[PDB]
RNA sequence: UUCCCGGGCCUUGUACACACCGCCCGUCACGCCAUGGGAGCGGGCUCUACCCGAAGUCGCCGGGAGCCUACGGGCAGGCGCCGAGGGUAGGGCCCGUGACUGGGGCGAAGUCGUAACAAGGUAGCUGUACCGGAAGGUGCGGCUGGAUCCUUUCU
RNA sequence: GGCUAAUCCCCCAUGUGGACCCGCCCCUUGGGGUGUGUCCAAAGGGCUUUGCCCGCUUCCGGAUGGGCCCGCGUCCCAUCAGCUAGUUGGUGGGGUAAUGGCCCACCAAGGCGACGACGGGUAGCCGGUCUGAGAGGAUGGCCGGCCACAGGGGCACUGAGACACGGGCCCCACUCCUACGGGAGGCAGCAGUUAGGAAUCUUCCGCAAUGGGCGCAAGCCUGACGGAGCGACGCCGCUUGGAGGAAGAAGCCCUUCGGGGUGUAAACUCCUGAACCCGGGACGAAACCCCCGACGAGGGGACUGACGGUACCGGGGUAAUAGCGCCGGCCAACUCCGUGCCAGCAGCCGCGGUAAUACGGAGGGCGCGAGCGUUACCCGGAUUCACUGGGCGUAAAGGGCGUGUAGGCGGCCUGGGGCGUCCCAUGUGAAAGACCACGGCUCAACCGUGGGGGAGCGUGGGAUACGCUCAGGCUAGACGGUGGGAGAGGGUGGUGGAAUUCCCGGAGUAGCGGUGAAAUGCGCAGAUACCGGGAGGAACGCCGAUGGCGAAGGCAGCCACCUGGUCCACCCGUGACGCUGAGGCGCGAAAGCGUGGGGAGCAAACCGGAUUAGAUACCCGGGUAGUCCACGCCCUAAACGAUGCGCGCUAGGUCUCUGGGUCUCCUGGGGGCCGAAGCUAACGCGUUAAGCGCGCCGCCUGGGGAGUACGGCCGCAAGGC
């Protein structure tokens, strides 16, 4: 561009759209489970993933992962929303953070215990 | 009409030098010949002559280069390694002194216009003064 | 030595590279999903014209129709302008809901063909125009980003 | 309804002075002085009571705090392009501390906008903060400055000051009281409650300090404030021990069954002594006040803590919490077992379908450590909006072409100005912060004192190279004159031969045509092949090119007219008159549209004949729109050099078109091919740049969705932008 031109037009600064309405801008959003279910995974995989669809305190119905081995989880329980979504799933662009409100932790789990929130169990 | 007459001289000068051509003619106007002796007065070419071309004048700048080489292309180094325009007409660059360059770690110059005449950046910082960035050459 | 099969060397086009038993286009049906458009309703804000109009300041009256009076004036009271807001009729925006819906994803590549890539077997592409289950065909004009100098699908 | 005091209200006086009309003087927007005239002052109280105090009144200054006005800076969308009626000015007036359409009346017809008005969206602004090498991006909690609000909307009253958060009025929504007439509220003060939310504290102590209001004081008030409490929220300090201790226990893990590992780690020995107990125990606090002196200066005296028995000092004294992430690559850390596209992982690349360092556990290891991770968000990397610091032949990207409007840009010399530019001085740039230094809490965090720096803007002074401007010159650019050209450049008229089809006529007869093969079709009403004649429409063979012209689209027989561009020569005239160009306007192949003509050949559609599994096709026979003309629309394209225009500069070789020249050859202007330097990712480009440079315009920012949707604007439509 000529210098004249930018004095003209400028220059766009680009924006970014955000990859989650948790809305609020909000680390977590508090929801309501509607249906729990399994589903498919993407061309590449094969599994039978779990997640539930949530209602959110935000307004919004989304669909969570429930990571880990067990769940708890059923129609009417409510979870908490985190964010970061799953790859080789349709639409699923929130987890659910274990540990909090109807969700339980990963029961036996020794090893990244906060990840699937769980407590240090004791030794002998 | 060359839009700008002074980056016109620079630029003779860089394709002149880049074939080691041992000298070159370029349209005369008497802020040239300020740039020149600069140029001359710095090592950069050899020296310049004003002279006559069809009847009209010209600055003939005789130019220098290193000796030969060995190996295969046995080309000169340059004396005149990098040569360029700063301001220009529809960019105009103006440096205060604190602003004015150091170029190449020293080993270069800056060539500024200043109401005290033309000064290298070493020469217009003893003078104090700033004024119109010309140009770079290293 | 044309042809069929197998093969060697040179060269050429390629969108092939588990490499032509390669690649690949479009239409269809009923599920299910998340979008986008969207008449009609429901809420909001706004603007225009009209009508109503609190409080208050200002303006006038202030009168043998009230109070004070040193008769100069004052107060009360009244009336009017403006005026928050309200009403009627309208143009606009926004939110909600929403009949009806386009294209997409997953079923499964499922179905019909074989349109493009090798001269892809009618060189392709293109603006346009008509036409056809569908990729498409055909007319006109243009482009080279075109090979070389009977028809015969798919894997 | 009645009584009554005052530092409450009024009246007369005094007029230092001040205010107002008018005149003069000085000064220059309403500043200062002066003269006559009119108008305007007061309030008492206390005493250590003949003087001193706390006050009052008028005026002039000061200080401090404000109001109003101006230059400049201050987010996104032009799919918001026009907005404007007190709107723009004028006069007179109202209003105010004051200017002002701030308000009114009358007059004028203005004001604003692509330098983005109007409209929509969002948003308190800043000192600063975060990040970044910087430039830049992002941000404005806490602290300080400014603004604005005080349930929503209006309004004024009092006052030096408000249009007033704990003042007033009204309308509205809500809560509460009510005897249904009518009333009362307003935590965005401190706490606290409730709702919402992923989430944010004590209904604490104190008036001792600093600060604020009233008071002569003593004092009173002060959820300002000084403190304490809760939260790993942040930051900083510190602990969970220190030294010794095997060729190295058990356990566990690995194992080639020899051994390797956890590891001096434990056990154990010695030592120190977080916690904790005892004793002492602050600073922050000296004023106000009292006393002498004079209620001054100065000197002396007294009282006064929330934090708190806290910090701190002394004594005593116990071996005393460790966790979280990770170990496929990016990335520091590997083995066994389990699982067998499952269960699960996952930031991307990608792991899992029986030998998994990628899932899950374990052993081991790496990293941080009272934390460690995760999510969200900002800057970073991202030179991926490129000012620094990118690009557009084929990757995304040159507008289809021109004309020129705004705007950007401007050859050589001289002089004035000194606006840009640069310099010196000065003012400002508060404090806090950032920076450096010293210092204070045992260090640090935190804090104090000092110092430095600095953009910007104001004023004064200076410089004049460059940029501008004015003036005056020049001719190297540009245009003009004359002379010599070439050309399918354009518009209008005419007109020429070849061929096709049709008609007419002759002669002639059994087929012609067409294909891979055929058929459809045409022919005895006599076709095909041949001769003559007429009609008509379209297109121009050879020349013709590897050519020329044109801005592009495009332009081919000949003639005449009308007309545009352009190359060379002479070096004659003008004297910078220049380049580019958003927008506008004009042009713009083909196809398509409208009206009217025309219609020989061709030919979408269509009608048939074949081929095929089918054949809505390729092949064959027909054939309508159309193709042609006039006029008016349409505005597209592989509108291709996929290469914007102009100028200057950088080896050559060769072929060509068109000028000039002493005509092996040289010198211009176009078209080609190889190629120096150089560029390029390569392929390639290379004096016809894709090289070196300057000016200006257009454009690009991963693919799909999509040239789609919506909006607007064009268009008769189709459709275009
Ligand atoms: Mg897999
Ligand atoms: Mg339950
Ligand atoms: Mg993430
Ligand atoms: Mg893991
Ligand atoms: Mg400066
Ligand atoms: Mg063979
Ligand atoms: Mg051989
Ligand atoms: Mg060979
Ligand atoms: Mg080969
Ligand atoms: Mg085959
Ligand atoms: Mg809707
Ligand atoms: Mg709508
Ligand atoms: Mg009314
Ligand atoms: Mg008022
Ligand atoms: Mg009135
Ligand atoms: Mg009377
Ligand atoms: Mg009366
Ligand atoms: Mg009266
Ligand atoms: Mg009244
Ligand atoms: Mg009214
Ligand atoms: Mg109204
Ligand atoms: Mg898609
Ligand atoms: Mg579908
Ligand atoms: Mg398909
Ligand atoms: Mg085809
Ligand atoms: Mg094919
Ligand atoms: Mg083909
Ligand atoms: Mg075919
Ligand atoms: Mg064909
Ligand atoms: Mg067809
Ligand atoms: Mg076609
Ligand atoms: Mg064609
Ligand atoms: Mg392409
Ligand atoms: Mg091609
Ligand atoms: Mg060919
Ligand atoms: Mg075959
Ligand atoms: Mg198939
Ligand atoms: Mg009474
Ligand atoms: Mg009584
Ligand atoms: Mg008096
Ligand atoms: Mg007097
Ligand atoms: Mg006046
Ligand atoms: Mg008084
Ligand atoms: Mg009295
Ligand atoms: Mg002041
Ligand atoms: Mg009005
Ligand atoms: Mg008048
Ligand atoms: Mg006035
Ligand atoms: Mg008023
Ligand atoms: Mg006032
Ligand atoms: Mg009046
Ligand atoms: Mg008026
Ligand atoms: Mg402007
Ligand atoms: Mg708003
Ligand atoms: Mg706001
Ligand atoms: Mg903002
Ligand atoms: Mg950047
Ligand atoms: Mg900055
Ligand atoms: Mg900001
Ligand atoms: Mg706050
Ligand atoms: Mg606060
Ligand atoms: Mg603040
Ligand atoms: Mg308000
Ligand atoms: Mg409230
Ligand atoms: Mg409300
Ligand atoms: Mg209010
Ligand atoms: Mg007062
Ligand atoms: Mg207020
Ligand atoms: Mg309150
Ligand atoms: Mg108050
Ligand atoms: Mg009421
Ligand atoms: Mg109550
Ligand atoms: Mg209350
Ligand atoms: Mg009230
Ligand atoms: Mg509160
Ligand atoms: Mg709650
Ligand atoms: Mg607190
Ligand atoms: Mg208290
Ligand atoms: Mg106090
Ligand atoms: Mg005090
Ligand atoms: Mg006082
Ligand atoms: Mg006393
Ligand atoms: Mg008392
Ligand atoms: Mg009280
Ligand atoms: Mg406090
Ligand atoms: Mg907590
Ligand atoms: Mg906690
Ligand atoms: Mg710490
Ligand atoms: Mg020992
Ligand atoms: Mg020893
Ligand atoms: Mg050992
Ligand atoms: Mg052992
Ligand atoms: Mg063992
Ligand atoms: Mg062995
Ligand atoms: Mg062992
Ligand atoms: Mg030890
Ligand atoms: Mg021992
Ligand atoms: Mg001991
Ligand atoms: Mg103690
Ligand atoms: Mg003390
Ligand atoms: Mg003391
Ligand atoms: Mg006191
Ligand atoms: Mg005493
Ligand atoms: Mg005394
Ligand atoms: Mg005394
Ligand atoms: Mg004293
Ligand atoms: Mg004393
Ligand atoms: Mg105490
Ligand atoms: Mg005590
Ligand atoms: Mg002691
Ligand atoms: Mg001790
Ligand atoms: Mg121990
Ligand atoms: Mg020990
Ligand atoms: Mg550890
Ligand atoms: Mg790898
Ligand atoms: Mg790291
Ligand atoms: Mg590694
Ligand atoms: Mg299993
Ligand atoms: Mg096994
Ligand atoms: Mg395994
Ligand atoms: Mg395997
Ligand atoms: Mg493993
Ligand atoms: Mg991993
Ligand atoms: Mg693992
Ligand atoms: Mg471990
Ligand atoms: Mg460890
Ligand atoms: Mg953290
Ligand atoms: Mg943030
Ligand atoms: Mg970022
Ligand atoms: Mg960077
Ligand atoms: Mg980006
Ligand atoms: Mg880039
Ligand atoms: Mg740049
Ligand atoms: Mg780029
Ligand atoms: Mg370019
Ligand atoms: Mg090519
Ligand atoms: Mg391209
Ligand atoms: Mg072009
Ligand atoms: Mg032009
Ligand atoms: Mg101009
Ligand atoms: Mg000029
Ligand atoms: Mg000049
Ligand atoms: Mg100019
Ligand atoms: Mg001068
Ligand atoms: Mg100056
Ligand atoms: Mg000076
Ligand atoms: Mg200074
Ligand atoms: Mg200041
Ligand atoms: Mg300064
Ligand atoms: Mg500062
Ligand atoms: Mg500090
Ligand atoms: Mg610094
Ligand atoms: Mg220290
Ligand atoms: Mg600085
Ligand atoms: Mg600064
Ligand atoms: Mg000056
Ligand atoms: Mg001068
Ligand atoms: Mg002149
Ligand atoms: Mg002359
Ligand atoms: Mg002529
Ligand atoms: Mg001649
Ligand atoms: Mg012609
Ligand atoms: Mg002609
Ligand atoms: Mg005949
Ligand atoms: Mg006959
Ligand atoms: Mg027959
Ligand atoms: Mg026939
Ligand atoms: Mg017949
Ligand atoms: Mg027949
Ligand atoms: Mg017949
Ligand atoms: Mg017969
Ligand atoms: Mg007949
Ligand atoms: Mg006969
Ligand atoms: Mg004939
Ligand atoms: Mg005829
Ligand atoms: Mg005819
Ligand atoms: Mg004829
Ligand atoms: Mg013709
Ligand atoms: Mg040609
Ligand atoms: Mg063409
Ligand atoms: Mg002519
Ligand atoms: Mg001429
Ligand atoms: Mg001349
Ligand atoms: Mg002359
Ligand atoms: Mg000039
Ligand atoms: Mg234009
Ligand atoms: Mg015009
Ligand atoms: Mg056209
Ligand atoms: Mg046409
Ligand atoms: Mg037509
Ligand atoms: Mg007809
Ligand atoms: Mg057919
Ligand atoms: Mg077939
Ligand atoms: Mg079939
Ligand atoms: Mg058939
Ligand atoms: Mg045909
Ligand atoms: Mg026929
Ligand atoms: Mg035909
Ligand atoms: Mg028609
Ligand atoms: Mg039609
Ligand atoms: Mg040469
Ligand atoms: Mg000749
Ligand atoms: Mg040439
Ligand atoms: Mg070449
Ligand atoms: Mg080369
Ligand atoms: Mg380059
Ligand atoms: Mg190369
Ligand atoms: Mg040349
Ligand atoms: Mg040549
Ligand atoms: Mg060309
Ligand atoms: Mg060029
Ligand atoms: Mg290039
Ligand atoms: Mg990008
Ligand atoms: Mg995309
Ligand atoms: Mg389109
Ligand atoms: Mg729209
Ligand atoms: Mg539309
Ligand atoms: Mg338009
Ligand atoms: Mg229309
Ligand atoms: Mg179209």
């Amino acid at each position: 561009p000529t210098i004249n031109q930018l004095v003209r037009k400028g220059r766009e600064k680009v924006r970014k759209k955000s990859k989650v309405p948790a809305l609020k801008g909000a680390p977590f959003r508090r929801g309501v489970c509607t249906v729990v279910r399994t589903v498919t995974p993407k061309k590449p995989n094969s599994a039978l993933r779990k997640v539930a669809k949530v209602r959110l305190t935000s307004g919004y119905e989304v669909t969570a992962y429930i990571p880990g081995e067990g769940h708890n989880l059923q129609e009417h329980s409510v979870v908490l929303i985190r964010g970061g979504r799953v790859k080789d799933l349709w639409g699923v662009r929130y987890h659910i953070v274990r540990g909090v409100y109807d969700a339980a932790g990963v029961k036996d789990r020794k090893k990244s215990r906060s990840k699937y929130g769980t407590k240090k169990p004791k030794e002998a | 009409m060359l839009t700008d007459p002074i980056a016109d001289m620079l630029t003779r000068i860089r394709n002149a030098t880049r074939v080691y051509k041992e000298s070159t003619d370029v349209p005369a106007s008497r802020f040239k010949e300020e740039i020149l002796r600069i140029l001359a007065r710095e090592g950069f070419i050899k020296g310049y002559e004003r002279v006559d071309v069809d009847g009209k004048p010209y600055l003939r700048v005789y130019l220098k280069y290193g000796p030969r080489r060995q190996g295969p292309d046995p080309r000169p180094e340059q004396v005149i390694h990098h040569i360029r325009r700063i301001s220009k007409p529809g960019r105009r660059v103006y440096v205060g002194v604190k602003e004015i360059p150091r170029v190449r770690r020293g080993l270069g110059i800056a060539i500024l216009s200043t109401s005290k005449g033309v000064l290298t950046d070493r020469e217009a910082r003893k003078l104090g003064v700033g004024g119109e960035l010309i140009c770079e050459v290293w």
